[PDB]
């Protein structure tokens, strides 16, 4: 569902980019990730570690769906489920959620 | 100046 991520432990709402990097740098591990709401309308970021570096990917909420690049999904939860199964960046998949404390 | 993974 459209707002089902609001009770997912990997979703951190208005966590800042710096706060997200701090969390990802505590015990660095390729495949670690969290999702945050950006300070732009209808915009989220996946913050993650892949191939030894920390990166951020923008996700757009467009009407009822979400878009990552050219790929559309029904919802953020569906997007995250897909990228647990198929690579998000190079060969890295979402594997180790950083949970809200 | 936030750097993100390139679009597309």
């Amino acid at each position: 569902g459209s707002h089902m991520h609001e009770s997912k432990e990997w979703y951190h709402a208005s966590l800042t980019r710096a706060q997200a990097e701090h969390m990802l740098m505590r015990v660095p591990r390729d495949g670690a990730f969290l999702v945050r709401k950006r300070n732009e309308p209808n915009s989220y970021a996946i913050s993650f570690r892949a191939e030894g570096k920390i990166k951020h990917c923008r996700v757009q909420q467009e009407g009822q769906t979400v878009m990552l690049g050219n790929s559309e999904f029904d919802s953020l939860v569906d997007l995250i489920s897909y990228y647990e199964k198929h690579p998000l960046y190079r060969k890295m998949k979402l594997r180790y959620p950083i949970n809200e404390e | 100046s936030s750097v993100y993974v390139p679009d597309e």
